[PDB]
């Protein structure tokens, strides 16, 4: 045809490039509610976002004056009060649909080809939304948020020789002070930019190829455009997360929280317990289940290697775990699993925690080791089982 | 033998009886719910 | 003559909206 | 063999539950394999003829619309169905066996997979 | 307001018109510069205006192939005193309709609409062909769909083979293609279209019949636009010669097809015209056609058969011209081929646009419409001997051969010629 | 020095078209004078006075129509039923087929040989032809054959044999024809759009049938057919051309005789099974056509309804275009511009189909399948523009292209002949030209957007698809397509 | 008109100052009419002979070349350049007296710019 | 497609079938109607009721016969004897080829 007159504007090219990526996108007919949820988790970074710069107009990154400013901010600000806890519950909901989100993509083997960079780059995005969430937490400048940043940043001691010089260089000193306040303040502000266009990133990565299907199969037959039947849908996986975020906020806005964080921080006396925040559990359950310095900072590397070179298993060429009964079960133990070291990262390092602790990091990592092994051995079913 | 396709296509159907298992539709020819 | 009855159409709903956003109802 | 399902029974149970999932929408195990997947595999579904395309092609079809629609093939369809009718992995081990050759040879390969 | 089936009130009804009206009678008017202007008055409600021309695909040799089938395309667009947007405008402003045809020794161009436009239909007619703008991006536009309507010509066997067989059965003009091949095309251009029009579209050579409409209202228009045409002394048509042709392009697969033809005499002598009409109704894929110029003709039989009984259709194609030629034929099957032609002509002269035709036509050849009655008795004249002995002569003479789509099958043109 | 204008090939090239453009300039007013772009509704009632429609009624309620024309050669007589396909059941649907197929295989008087051997001893044409709603029979002859025609087509309708071995032979030819529906995809997106259009109704069968009922087709089911619906009071015999009206009622009289005289009427038929529209649609996807033809279409108006004839109107709106069509970038028609101007179609068409109860309203379009997207949006959108903008020019050009149509298609005996026994069964009247052009010249600018938004606006549709028909819009892009939100 | 030269002294020289600006790069005025800038310009450039057209596009390339260079035509080859000789203004007026034509009969755009 | 272009070729495979009646008149290039019927187990045929040892030769110039016979003999005896068969026989007629 010739495009000589114009027709519906979203041909437009003021209008084109939003038209083919989110109006008019080809997305397999059959996706189910599993498939909202990175709309979810786009969703919560911009309410993230939105609530954090309105925070940032009223709090003060001082170490006399920044438990005070969150304090101002609950009592003071009209609406105070719903934008903290929208903020520090929205952090918990944020990791309650990116746990969901990465655990859909493992029981459909999401990861698999053509499909290995949308992992890897949803990795990464991990490890920033880690990062950006910890140093938040020190802002208040309570019990939890002092303690919480003093190991962190001590655990750059691990490395024998220049150990100790990034750990006074992240400080900024000899202590976690007011400079360790002030810098994190910055970052804080700047890495939810950055988790921005990483995901634009994860979104283009992920249309080069298409999304995958909870069948795991060739798609491209039955497409339906993602205006508006996944709109309509998502939207009420939008609604629903209101409902559940609505609950949080306004009848248990402190029960995903610790109350030691309402005391001052005091760099005198440590806290009788001492945790992170619930959705770093699991590492710091792996950390501590580990008896020794280097080993327990070499597993937590150990995870997000495991977790990127998972793509790249030679694995057999069938994906949905709905077809594949062996590596199905095996999911449901890791999530088990999963449950467990949150739980134990929550009880005090003794009997018979740490025996526990030192089974379920095993676990956790021989899912990985064995996803390769039964690819190898499953590459022979169809020569096995014949009609 | 003809594929099902072919008979479809070249025999209409005036009676057609669609998929019920989510959705039941309303008597033919009743005003609609717009 | 359409396009002025849609005109005081939408005026009508830029006013709604106006006193519904901004609920000036203690300045009137 | 331990994989083989005439001697491991829980081989045998295997290959019945995979028999029963693949039977409820209508699929074969190798309309399973995907051509994004591998270029092997792209390869192999491009040498086949075209009746067994379009027939692997009409299958992923329904079973789609079936997935959709959240309900199963009709028990007299299911009781037609052939699970593992083999099509492909013939193809495609020739297929893998010429790429191996032309490995072996030093030769550059046929085809290969875009950098994404 | 109210249904259908109940009568509207306030409506004022026209008188109705007599069950027998006063058939009426052609007035030829001839302006100095030789154009002539016939029309007659009809009492339905709608008119027929047309330019009838006598220049076609004889008058293209040897440097304007392509020139007629052009400017068929190339009619009613931009002229000099109104563009295409205008001139489209105009006619659907009063509902009406247009069309060009182009032949190998005619060209026509017609306007219908209802009488009360008479004026509009007759002042756009003359201008379109009186003054063509020929603009480059208009001419390139219809010889990009020049190229189409040539392509598509595979897909109807018989006006393939129609064309085909016209070039393989004649020697000179009527050999020059109705549809130029594409390197003829390349050369068309709005400077060569402009040249061949001024120097064929003369007075002379042009008849502006209409149906429907009186005299004078057609003369006190038309003639202000048309006596301004220089006098071009008439010249003669260029003749041609018949010979005999072999046509054959071998495309292979499937169902083939053929045209074995002859020659028979032109619109004059108008005698022998007739045996031509009334024996293609008597033979009446299979059948018969007939395509007759000014002063020779082409009758012939198609046929698509099988691409290996094909051997077996041109023989029993052949048999059947023998047995009417030999005299096979009874007195019924002519009664009933007889009455065919009678009946075809007088139910074709139903139609306005057929008789404004047939009055272009026929001025343009004969300058004077002849009574359909005469004709009507020279086919209430023929007995078994005029047809036998016409046929006789026409399978005497050379033949056209004529095969299209696996031709490996078919038999050689020798072989053909032989059975005759 | 530089050259001179005309030395360089691209500075002498640049002259010549100059020169062209200024002989443009100037224009000649005697060719300027009548002619005008600018439509106008003229009233000429005074030329379209005709010959008088004569109707009598019998006493068995037959009806007998002529239109007198003592001057023609030829004339077209024959008989107009008010039967077809929508009024048969399930279980005889085909049977009306099937009658057109042995209503010329002999008779008690003629044999197959005898009818077609006294047709062509004077060159007459036998035509039959079966819709849903309406059946027709009519013979063109000379006018001495009037009299011999009607004798050939009042023994073909009430004495026709049915041999065993005939029904048997044609039997096979329709089976035939059941499985080589193909090769014209009009007639097959048309029944399809019918079939879902008027879903579980008697309007949305097809004419031809089932295969098993064309396979149980016995002498009985024709003869119980014949006797069922044609009656004296469904029918209607319609004469044209050099025909006396005299003569003609006189000849009925004589022979349509014994004639079923069932009390089962029309309207009763239609009121006791009323066929209503569902918006729904049926995608025949078939990427190995070349081509996709597709047609979309609202709920129209039954042929009394008084909207009808501003439906022919919006109908004339729309136009209708293919490629060979010379001017389509410049017709007043804004959906054959859009189609004309970006090429996004080899053709477009909109039809109104009407019915007793109700109709079809709609386009039908053929394009290849990369233009289908751009072409789904032209035509939803210039329907739907019906009910939001209509010019006064543009609704004056489609009366006067309206009236001009309906008047220059009615050249010959045979179109006027089926005018009349159309009309004598949709109407009950033959509706004089005057009274047409005034009720097309009621149908204004306000007329036209008070229908387009009683059948058109925020309306649910039918869709019938076949071809390489993948980027077709869905339905619910269709649906959506029927308003505009930014009024 | 002011802007006729022969009349306006002032007109003269602006003339004379725009020959030679343009003459110094081998430019004709019509050449500085771009086909983006309306659509008008590009319907017009599209209906002018192949020949005029091929040579606007030589000089744009030659005066780009010049431009780039930061040169200027040589002294011989400014004598032969003919910097108002038009080829384009006629056509473009008639493309706009057809767009008006259009307009004011109530029909469609031939052609429409994109909304960027 | 790229055979107009020449000519020489073009008219000799002209004339072949336009003088020639039977096997003869049979083109070298087939049209674009029989290459879409052909296929692999259609060639498979007609090689082997085609390609049989008596009308095979194997002709080698610059090797010596006891060398060429040890490597070719245990390839080559194992073909079936079969009858040769009779060559099909053309008949020249005589004909015209035209194409505007
Ligand atoms: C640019 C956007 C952001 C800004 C400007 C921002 C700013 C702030 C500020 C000023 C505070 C201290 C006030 C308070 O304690 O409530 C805070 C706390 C916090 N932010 Fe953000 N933030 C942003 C995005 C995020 C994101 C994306 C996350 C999650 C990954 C996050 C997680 C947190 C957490 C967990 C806290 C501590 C909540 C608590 O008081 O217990 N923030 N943020
Ligand atoms: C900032 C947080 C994230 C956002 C906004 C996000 C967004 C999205 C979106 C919109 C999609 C496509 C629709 C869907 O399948 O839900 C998607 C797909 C995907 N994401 Fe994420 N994502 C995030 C984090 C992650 C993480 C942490 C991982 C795991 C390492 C991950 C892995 C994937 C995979 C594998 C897919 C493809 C799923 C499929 O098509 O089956 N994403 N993401
Ligand atoms: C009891 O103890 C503990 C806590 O306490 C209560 C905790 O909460 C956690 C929770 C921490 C987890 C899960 C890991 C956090 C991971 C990282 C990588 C944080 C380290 C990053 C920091 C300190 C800021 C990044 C600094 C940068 C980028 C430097 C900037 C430089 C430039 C721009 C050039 C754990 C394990 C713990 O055991
Ligand atoms: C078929 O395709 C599509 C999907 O399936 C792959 C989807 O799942 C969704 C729904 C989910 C989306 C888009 C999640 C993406 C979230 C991201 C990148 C993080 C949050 C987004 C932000 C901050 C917007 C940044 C983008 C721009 C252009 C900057 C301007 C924006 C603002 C000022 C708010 C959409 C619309 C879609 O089409
Ligand atoms: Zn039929």
């Amino acid at each position: 045809t010739i495009r000589n007159q114009r027709f519906s504007l979203l041909k437009q090219p003021i209008s084109s490039t939003l038209n083919q990526h989110l109006v008019d996108y080809p997305t397999p007919s059959n996706l189910s509610y599993w498939w909202g949820f990175g709309s979810l988790a786009g969703i919560c970074l911009v309410i993230q976002i939105v609530t954090g710069v309105f925070l940032a107009m009223h709090y003060t990154p001082h170490v006399d004056l920044a438990f005070n400013s969150v304090e101002h901010i609950m009592r003071d600000v009209e609406g105070g009060w719903l934008l903290r806890y929208m903020h520090a519950n929205g952090a918990s909901m944020f990791f309650i649909v990116v746990y969901l989100h990465i655990f859909r993509g493992l029981y459909y083997a999401s990861y698999s080809s053509p499909r290995e960079f949308v992992w890897c780059l949803g990795v990464v995005i991990f490890l920033l939304m880690i990062v950006t969430a910890f140093i938040g937490y020190v802002l208040p400048w309570g019990q939890m948020s002092f303690w919480g940043a003093t190991v962190i940043t001590s655990l750059a001691s691990a490395i024998p020789v220049v150990g100790d010089t990034i750990v006074t260089w992240l400080w900024g000193g000899f202590s976690v002070d007011n400079a360790t306040l002030n810098r994190f303040f910055s970052l804080h502000y700047l890495l939810p930019f950055i988790l921005v266009g990483a995901s634009l990133l994860h979104l283009a990565a992920l249309h080069q190829y298409g999304s995958n299907n909870p069948l795991g199969v060739h798609s491209e037959m039955d497409k339906i455009a993602f205006y508006p039947y996944f709109y309509v849908k998502d939207l009420v996986g939008w609604v629903a997360f209101a409902i559940f975020f609505s609950i949080w906020i306004f009848y248990a806005p402190n029960v995903l929280g610790h109350p030691d964080n309402y005391i001052p921080a005091n760099p005198m006396s440590t806290p009788p317990h001492i945790v992170p925040e619930w959705y770093f559990l699991p590492i710091y359950a792996i950390l501590r289940s580990i008896p020794d310095k280097a080993g327990g900072v070499a597993a937590i590397a150990l995870v997000f290697i495991c977790l990127l070179a998972l793509p790249f298993f030679k694995s057999m060429y069938v994906r949905s775990s709905s077809f594949r009964p062996i590596y199905q079960g095996m999911f449901w133990l890791l999530l088990a699993d999963c449950l467990l070291l949150g739980w134990i990262g929550c009880q005090p390092v003794e009997a018979p925690f740490v025996t526990i602790g030192q089974i379920s990091s095993l676990v956790f990592f021989l899912f990985f080791a064995i996803t390769p092994i039964l690819g190898r051995v499953g590459r022979g079913i169809p020569n096995s089982y014949t009609d | 033998e003809v594929p099902a396709t072919v008979e479809a296509v070249k025999t209409p159907n005036s009676k057609i009886v669609y998929d019920d298992h989510n959705h039941e539709r309303y008597p033919p020819g009743d005003p609609s719910k717009r | 003559t359409i396009d002025i009855q849609a005109a005081a159409g939408w005026g009508i709903a830029a006013a709604a909206g106006a006193i519904w956003v901004v609920q000036p109802f203690g300045w009137i | 063999r331990l994989v083989d399902p005439r001697k491991n029974f829980l081989a045998r149970m295997h290959m019945k539950s995979v028999s029963n999932r693949l039977r409820r929408y209508g699929l074969r195990y190798d309309d399973l394999y995907d051509p994004l997947y591998d270029l092997d595999i792209k390869e192999a579904l491009n040498r086949l003829p075209r009746e067994i395309v379009d027939a692997r092609n009409q299958r992923l079809m329904r079973a789609m619309d079936l997935s959709m629609k959240h309900e199963y093939l009709p028990d007299n369809l299911q009781a037609v169905q052939t699970p593992f009718r083999s099509y492909l992995q013939d193809m495609l081990a020739l297929v893998k066996r010429e790429r191996a050759e032309r490995e072996a040879l030093g030769a550059l390969p046929l085809y290969q997979r875009t950098i994404p | 307001l109210t249904s259908l089936d109940m009568p509207l009130q306030g409506v004022s009804l026209p008188p109705p018109l007599a069950d027998k009206v006063e058939p009426s009678k052609l007035q030829i008017t001839t302006l100095p510069n030789g154009l002539k202007i016939a029309s007659e008055t009809t009492p339905n409600p709608a008119a027929s205006i047309g330019l009838y021309v006598d220049c076609g695909s004889i008058y293209e040799a040897p440097y304007f192939h392509g020139a007629t089938h052009l400017l068929e395309r190339m009619a009613f667009k931009s002229t000099l005193n109104r563009t295409h947007f205008r001139l489209v405008r105009e006619i659907e402003a009063i509902g009406g309709n247009t069309s060009a045809s182009a032949s190998r020794e005619q060209m026509s161009y017609t306007i219908d609409a209802l009488k009360t436009y008479v004026p509009e239909m007759v002042e756009v007619l003359i201008d379109s062909v009186r003054n063509p703008a020929f603009l480059d991006w208009e001419v390139n536009e219809e010889l990009r769909k020049m190229k189409v309507e040539i392509a598509e010509l595979a897909k109807n066997p018989m006006g393939f083979l129609l064309e085909a067989i016209h070039s393989a059965g004649y020697s000179g003009p009527l050999a020059s293609p109705l549809y130029a091949p594409e390197s003829a095309l390349d050369r068309l251009n709005g400077e060569l279209l402009e040249e061949f029009m001024t120097e064929n579209f003369t007075a002379a050579r042009m008849v502006l019949a209409a149906s429907g409409v009186e005299h004078e209202e057609l003369l006190k228009v038309a003639e202000p636009l048309t006596s301004d045409l220089p006098n071009v002394p008439p010249q003669l048509a260029p003749k041609s010669q018949y010979v005999g042709g072999d046509f054959r392009q071998h495309t292979g697969g499937e169902a083939t097809h053929f045209a074995v033809a002859f020659e028979v005499p032109g619109w004059n002598n108008e005698k022998e015209a007739v045996t031509a009409t009334v024996l293609q109704m008597l033979m009446g894929s299979c059948t018969a056609f007939t395509s007759i110029f000014n002063d020779t003709g082409l009758f012939g039989i198609y046929g698509c058969s099988s691409p290996q009984f094909a051997a077996k259709a041109i023989e029993l194609a052949a048999k059947e011209l023998k047995d009417v030629a030999g005299g096979k034929v009874n007195q019924a099957h002519l009664d009933r081929a007889k009455a065919a032609t009678k009946s075809a002509v007088l139910m074709n002269l139903e139609s306005r646009m057929i008789a404004a035709e047939d009055i272009g036509r026929q001025i343009l050849t004969y300058g004077e419409r002849k009574p359909v009655d005469q004709f009507l008795k020279s086919v209430d004249q023929l007995t078994l001997k005029d047809i036998a002995d016409f046929t006789s002569k026409v399978i005497s003479k050379p033949l056209t051969m004529g095969s299209f789509g696996d031709v490996l099958a078919v038999p050689s043109y020798d072989t053909i010629s032989s059975k005759f | 020095s530089p050259p001179p204008p005309h030395l360089m090939p691209y500075d002498h090239a640049a002259e010549i078209i100059k020169n062209k453009i200024k002989k443009l300039e100037n224009p000649d007013k005697r060719f300027l004078k009548y002619a005008s772009p600018h439509p106008i509704l003229a009233s000429h009632n005074h030329i379209l006075s005709a010959p008088e429609t004569r109707v009598t009624t019998l006493p068995n309620g037959l009806r007998v129509a002529t239109e007198s024309n003592l001057s023609a050669k030829t004339a077209t007589v024959g008989v107009w039923i008010d039967a077809g396909s929508r009024f048969e059941s399930d279980e005889t649907n085909g049977t009306a087929h099937f009658l057109e197929h042995m209503i010329f295989k002999g008779t008690d008087r003629r044999t197959v040989r005898a009818l077609e051997e006294e047709i062509e001893d004077i060159g007459g044409h036998l035509n039959a032809y079966t819709s849903r709603e309406q059946t027709t029979y009519y013979a063109k002859v000379l006018d001495s054959n009037v009299n011999q025609a009607l004798d050939v087509l009042a023994d073909i309708l009430q004495n026709s044999k049915f041999e065993e071995q005939r029904i048997n032979r044609e039997r096979d030819v329709i089976l035939r024809e059941m499985q080589e529906v193909e090769g014209q995809t009009d007639e097959v997106v048309l029944d399809h759009l019918h079939a879902t259009a008027f879903q579980y109704t008697p309007l949305g069968r097809t004419i031809l049938g089932p295969a098993q009922n064309v396979k149980s087709i016995t002498r009985e089911d024709l003869q119980n057919y014949i006797k069922t619906h044609y009656t004296a009071s469904r029918m209607v015999i319609a004469a044209a051309g050099a025909v006396k009206h005299e003569e003609v009622v006189e000849q009925v009289k004589k022979l349509f005789t014994k004639l079923s005289s069932d009390p089962t009427t029309t309207s009763q038929l239609v009121a006791n099974e009323p066929a209503s529209f569902t918006g729904s649609e049926v995608r025949m996807i078939d990427d190995d056509l070349p081509l996709a033809q597709f047609a979309v279409a609202f709920e129209g108006a039954s042929w009394t309804d008084p909207d009808s004839v501003a439906l022919m109107v919006m109908q004339t709106m729309l136009g209708s275009w293919n490629k060979n069509v010379g001017g389509g970038k410049h017709v007043g028609s804004d959906l054959t511009q859009r189609v004309a101007i970006n090429e996004i179609a080899e053709s477009i068409m909109a039809f109104n189909t009407n019915y007793k109860d109700t109709g079809l309203f709609g386009v039908y379009a053929v394009a290849k399948a990369d233009c289908l997207d751009d072409l789904s949006y032209a035509i939803m959108y210039e329907v739907t523009k019906l009910a939001y903008r209509v010019s006064d020019a543009d609704v004056t050009r489609a009366r006067n292209q309206l009236k001009s149509s309906l008047l220059l298609h009615m050249d010959g005996t045979s179109p006027i002949a089926e005018d009349i026994g159309r009309q004598l069964l949709t109407y009950g009247r033959r509706i004089p030209t005057a009274e047409l052009f005034a009720r097309i010249d009621a149908v204004d600018a306000s007329t036209v957007k008070r229908v387009a938004n009683k059948y058109i606006y925020d309306k649910d549709i039918a869709i019938s698809a076949i071809g390489p028909i993948q980027d077709l819009p869905d339905y619910n892009k269709f649906r959506r397509r029927t308003y505009w939100n930014r009024y």
